[PDB]
C-alpha cells in the first residue's frame, strides 16, 4: 500500500465502507481480515431532465440522536504535595 | 501615513425617500478555509537516541514521556482524518451530473470534472493543487485527492440536479431555472425577474466564475 | 459505542490522571523515586542533588499535564459552546440551517442529560415517496404570463396543476394562487393552459 | 564522520575540495570516500512503524 | 554528557508536541467551520448575513484544495438603484393599506407597490394591499386611489 507493507490481510478487489482505516483509501475489515480501497458511496444518478420534477407524495417523521460532551471531571493537583508530599 | 478606513458615504435619508435597485449583479466569490495538516508521527526513542543502547537506557530513568508523545500525536493524526471526514463525506449518495450539460443557459466546465484529465478534477481544482507547493514519519491522510475530488463531484451534481433537496432527503430532480427561481424566492425576489433576465443571469454566473478562474489564476 | 463521545472524554481523563500517577514511580536520573528513602540514606549535600533530580522530573510531569489539560479544557468548551448554541436554537426555537438540527427538515429537537453531556433527539421531517412530474416555469393564458404565488407548475400527462414544493398536493392552477407579470414571449419553456378563473 | 546507512551510488558531482554532503535540513545525505574519490548517497535504514 | 543532551532533546520534542496541539486545535476549529459552510451553503440556501459570501447568498460550490475546501459563493447584489418617493400606507376611503408583501412607491406623480429588492412597479390593488385602521393613525399616510379589479 502507500501507507506501507500490509502482511496477514487478503486484498480484494470490491469496495466497502471503511471498518478499521489503513491510509491512503485502504481499509481493512473481518469477514479473515481483508483489505480494500473504501467505497465513498452507493452511485445514484439523478434522472436530470429540462422539464421534469420529483414532488414528494409522503414523508418520514425521523428522530435522530446528537451526542455532545459538555464539562469533565474537575481535577485538582496539589502541586507540592504532588512533588514532595 | 495615517491610514484611511474608507471612502466617506454620506447616505442622502430623509424620512420620505427610498432606493429601490433597478438591476443586480450575480456574483461569485471565493472563500479558502485549511481543513486538515500533515499527520506526523514521531519514534521518540529513535529522535532522542538513534541507535544508542546507552542512551535508551538513561531514557527510561524518565519513564513514559515517548509514549505521551506518541499518543497526542496519533490523536492529531486521527483528527486530521476527523476533519476531512467531517467536511467532505457529507453525502453516502456518489450523484453524477447527466451527460448533455443543458442547464439553461447556465455553464459548470470550470466546477465539474474535467473528463480529458487523469486526475479527474475540475480546472478551477487543478488550478488549486498546482498553485499550493531521525524518526520522523508521515503517515498519509485517509481520504486521497481523488476521493475528495469524487466527493466535491458528488456535492457538485447533487446541488445542480437536485437543489438542497438531496441534503435533507431523497435527491428529488428539479431544472437548474427552477432551482435558480427557488433560490431568488428564497432571497425575497420573485420568480418571474428570474425567469424574464434568465440569459442575462446565465451570462453574468458564467462571467463571474470565469473571473474567479483568472483571479486566482492571477493572483499570487 | 453510541456513546463514544462522552467515553473518549472520560477515558482522556482517567489516563491522564493515571499516567500522572505513574511518573512518581520514576527516578528521572536520581538514586530511587522514594523521597523518603533519598532522606533517609543520604546527608542534605548530596540529598538536595537527588532531590532536585526529582522535583524537575516531577515538575516537568505536572507542567505537561496541566498543558494538555488546559488543550482539552479549550476542546470541551468548544464543544460546550456548541451544545449551547443547538440547545437555543434547535430546542427552543425552529432553525432553518440545514444539518445543524439533524438532517433532514427540522422540526424541533428534545434534550436529554446524559453524564457530562447533552443527547439532542432532532426531530426532522423527511420527504419520501417521490413522484415524476413535467414542470414549466409559467403558464400562459390570455397572451398572459402566470407564476405560482406559493408553489410550482406539474403536470400528470395530459393535465396542468399547481402544488406546493415539498408535498404532492395537486390544485387547479386559478387566478388565487398565481400571479401575472409580462406576456408569455419572454419566458422560455412557458405551456399553454388555461387558468380558471373563481 | 560515524552513522549507520545505505550506501549507493550518487549521481551528485562534488568539487574536488568537498568531502561530505548536507540538504536543507543539515544532515549528512552524500559523502566522498577517501580511499577512492567516488561519491556516495546514504539513505537512512527503512525505520517503520509497526 | 548524553543526559544533558536527552533532557534537551526530550524539551524540543515536548515544545513541538505542544504547538503542533495548539496548531491542531486552530485546524480543528477551521474545519468545524467548513464543515458548517459545506452544510449551510452548499446543501442549502443560508439567510445568514455575510456566512456565506457577501450579499444575498443565492448557492454554492464545493472545491478541493490541498489540506483545504474552496467554496465559491454565488451571491445576489443589487445595482443601479433609484430614488422613489415613499409612504408607509395609502388613505382610500377613509381606510388605511398596507402593502401585503411589498413597498410603496412614487415617480413624482403616480404611486405604485413593488417588491423591496427589484423595481417592479405595479397598480395599487385590493389583491396586494391589505386594510387595517382609518388613516388618522398612521404618521405620514398619503391619498390615493385603490384599484378593485
Ligand atoms: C423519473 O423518470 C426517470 C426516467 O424516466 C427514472 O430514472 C430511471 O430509473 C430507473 C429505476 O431506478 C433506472 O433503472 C434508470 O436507469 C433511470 N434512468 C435515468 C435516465 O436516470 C426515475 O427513476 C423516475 N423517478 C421516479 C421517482 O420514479
Ligand atoms: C405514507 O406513508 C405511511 C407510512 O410511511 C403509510 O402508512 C402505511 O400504510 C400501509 C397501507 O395503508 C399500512 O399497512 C401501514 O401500517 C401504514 N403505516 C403507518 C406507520 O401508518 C401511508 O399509507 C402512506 N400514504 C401514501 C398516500 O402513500
Ligand atoms: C437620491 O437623491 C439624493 C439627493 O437628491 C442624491 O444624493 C446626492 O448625490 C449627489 C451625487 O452623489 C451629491 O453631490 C449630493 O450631495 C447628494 N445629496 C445628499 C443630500 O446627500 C442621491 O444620489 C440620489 N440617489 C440616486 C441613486 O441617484
Ligand atoms: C442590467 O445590467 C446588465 C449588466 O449588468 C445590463 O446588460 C448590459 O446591457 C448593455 C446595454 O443594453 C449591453 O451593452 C451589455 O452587453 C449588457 N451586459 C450583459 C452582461 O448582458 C442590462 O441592460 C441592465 N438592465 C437594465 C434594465 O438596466
Ligand atoms: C461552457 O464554458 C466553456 C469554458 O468556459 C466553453 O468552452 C469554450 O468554448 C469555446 C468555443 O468552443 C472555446 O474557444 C474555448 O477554448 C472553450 N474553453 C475551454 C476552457 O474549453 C463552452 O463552450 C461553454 N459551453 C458549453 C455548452 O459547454
Ligand atoms: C391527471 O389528473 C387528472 C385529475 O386527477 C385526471 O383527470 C381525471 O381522470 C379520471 C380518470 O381517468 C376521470 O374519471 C376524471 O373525470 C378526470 N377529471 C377531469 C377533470 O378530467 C387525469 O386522468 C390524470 N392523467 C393521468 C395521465 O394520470
Ligand atoms: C400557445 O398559444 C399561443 C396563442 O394561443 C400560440 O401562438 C400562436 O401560434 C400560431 C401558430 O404558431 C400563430 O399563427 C399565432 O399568431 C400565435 N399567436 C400568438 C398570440 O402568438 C402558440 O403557438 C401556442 N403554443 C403551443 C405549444 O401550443
Ligand atoms: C410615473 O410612471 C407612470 C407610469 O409608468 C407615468 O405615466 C405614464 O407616462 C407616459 C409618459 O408621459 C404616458 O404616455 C402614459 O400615458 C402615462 N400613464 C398613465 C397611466 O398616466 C408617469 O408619467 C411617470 N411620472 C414621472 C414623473 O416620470
Ligand atoms: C386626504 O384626504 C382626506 C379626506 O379626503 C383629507 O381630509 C380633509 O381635509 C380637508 C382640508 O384639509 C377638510 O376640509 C376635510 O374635512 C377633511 N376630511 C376628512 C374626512 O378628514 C386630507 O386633507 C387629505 N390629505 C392630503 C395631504 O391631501
Ligand atoms: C428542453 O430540451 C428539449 C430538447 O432536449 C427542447 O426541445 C426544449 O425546448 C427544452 N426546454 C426548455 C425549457 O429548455
Ligand atoms: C418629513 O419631513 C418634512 C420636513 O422635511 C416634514 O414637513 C414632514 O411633515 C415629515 N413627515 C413625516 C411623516 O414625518
Amino acid at each position: 500500500t502507500r501507507a506501507g507493507c500490509l502482511i496477514g490481510a487478503e486484498h480484494v478487489n470490491n469496495s466497502y465502507e471503511c471498518d478499521i482505516p489503513i491510509g491512503a483509501g485502504i481499509c481493512a475489515s473481518y469477514q479473515s481480515i481483508i483489505a480494500y480501497t473504501m467505497s465513498l458511496g452507493a452511485e445514484n444518478s439523478v434522472a436530470y431532465s429540462n422539464n421534469s420534477i420529483a414532488i414528494p407524495t409522503n414523508f418520514t417523521i425521523s428522530v435522530t440522536t446528537e451526542i455532545l460532551p459538555v464539562s469533565m471531571t474537575k481535577t485538582s493537583v496539589d502541586c507540592t504535595m504532588y512533588i514532595c508530599g | 501615513y495615517t491610514m484611511s478606513l474608507g471612502a466617506e458615504n454620506s447616505v442622502a435619508y430623509s424620512n420620505n425617500s427610498i432606493a429601490i435597485p433597478t438591476n443586480f449583479t450575480i456574483s461569485v466569490t471565493t472563500e479558502i478555509l485549511p481543513v486538515s495538516m500533515t499527520k506526523t508521527s514521531v519514534d521518540c526513542t529513535m529522535y532522542i537516541c538513534g541507535d544508542s543502547t546507552e542512551c535508551s537506557n538513561l531514557l527510561l530513568q524518565y519513564g513514559s514521556f515517548c509514549t505521551q508523545l506518541n499518543r497526542a500525536l496519533t490523536g492529531i493524526a486521527v483528527e486530521q482524518d476527523k476533519n476531512t471526514q467531517e467536511v467532505f463525506a457529507q453525502v453516502k449518495q456518489i450523484y453524477k451530473t447527466p451527460p448533455i450539460k443543458d442547464f439553461g443557459g447556465f455553464n459548470f466546465s470550470q466546477i465539474l470534472p474535467d473528463p480529458s484529465k487523469p486526475s479527474k478534477r475540475s480546472p478551477i481544482e487543478d488550478l488549486l493543487f498546482n498553485k499550493v507547493t531521525n524518526g520522523l514519519t508521515v503517515l498519509p491522510p485517509l481520504l486521497t485527492d481523488e476521493m475528495i475530488a469524487q466527493y466535491t463531484s458528488a456535492l457538485l451534481a447533487g446541488t445542480i440536479t437536485s437543489g438542497w433537496t438531496f441534503g435533507a432527503g431523497p435527491a428529488l430532480q428539479i431544472p437548474f431555472p427552477m432551482q435558480m427561481a427557488y433560490r431568488f424566492n428564497g432571497i425575497g425576489v420573485t420568480q418571474n425577474v428570474l425567469y424574464e433576465n434568465q440569459k442575462l443571469i446565465a451570462n453574468q454566473f458564467n462571467s463571474a466564475i470565469g473571473k474567479i478562474q483568472d483571479s486566482l489564476s492571477s493572483t499570487p | 459505542s453510541a456513546l463514544g463521545k462522552l467515553q473518549d472524554v472520560v477515558n482522556q481523563n482517567a489516563q491522564a490522571l493515571n499516567t500522572l500517577v505513574k511518573q512518581l514511580s520514576s527516578n528521572f536520573g536520581a538514586i530511587s523515586s522514594v523521597l523518603n528513602d533519598i532522606l533517609s540514606r543520604l546527608d542534605p549535600p548530596e540529598a538536595e542533588v537527588q532531590i532536585d533530580r526529582l522535583i524537575t522530573g516531577r515538575l516537568q510531569s505536572l507542567q505537561t499535564y496541566v498543558t494538555q489539560q488546559l488543550i482539552r479544557a479549550a476542546e470541551i468548551r468548544a464543544s460546550a459552546n456548541l451544545a449551547a448554541t443547538k440547545m437555543s436554537e434547535c430546542v427552543l426555537g425552529q432553525s432553518k440551517r440545514v444539518d445543524f438540527c439533524g438532517k433532514g427538515y427540522h422540526l424541533m429537537s428534545f434534550p436529554q442529560s446524559a453524564p457530562h453531556g447533552v443527547v439532542f433527539l432532532h426531530v426532522t421531517y423527511v420527504p419520501a415517496q417521490e413522484k415524476n412530474f413535467t414542470t414549466a416555469p409559467a403558464i400562459c393564458h390570455d397572451g398572459k404570463a402566470h407564476f405560482p404565488r406559493e408553489g410550482v407548475f406539474v403536470s400528470n400527462g395530459t393535465h396542468w396543476f399547481v402544488t406546493q414544493r415539498n408535498f404532492y398536493e395537486p390544485q387547479i392552477i386559478t387566478t388565487d394562487n398565481t400571479f401575472v407579470s409580462g406576456n408569455c414571449d419572454v419566458v422560455i419553456g412557458i405551456v399553454n393552459n388555461t387558468v380558471y378563473d373563481p | 564522520l560515524t552513522g549507520t546507512g545505505v550506501l549507493t551510488e550518487s549521481n551528485k558531482k562534488f568539487l574536488p575540495f568537498q568531502q561530505f554532503g548536507r540538504d536543507i535540513a543539515d544532515t549528512t545525505d552524500a559523502v566522498r570516500d577517501p580511499q577512492t574519490l567516488e561519491i556516495l548517497d546514504i539513505t537512512p535504514c527503512s525505520f517503520g512503524g509497526v
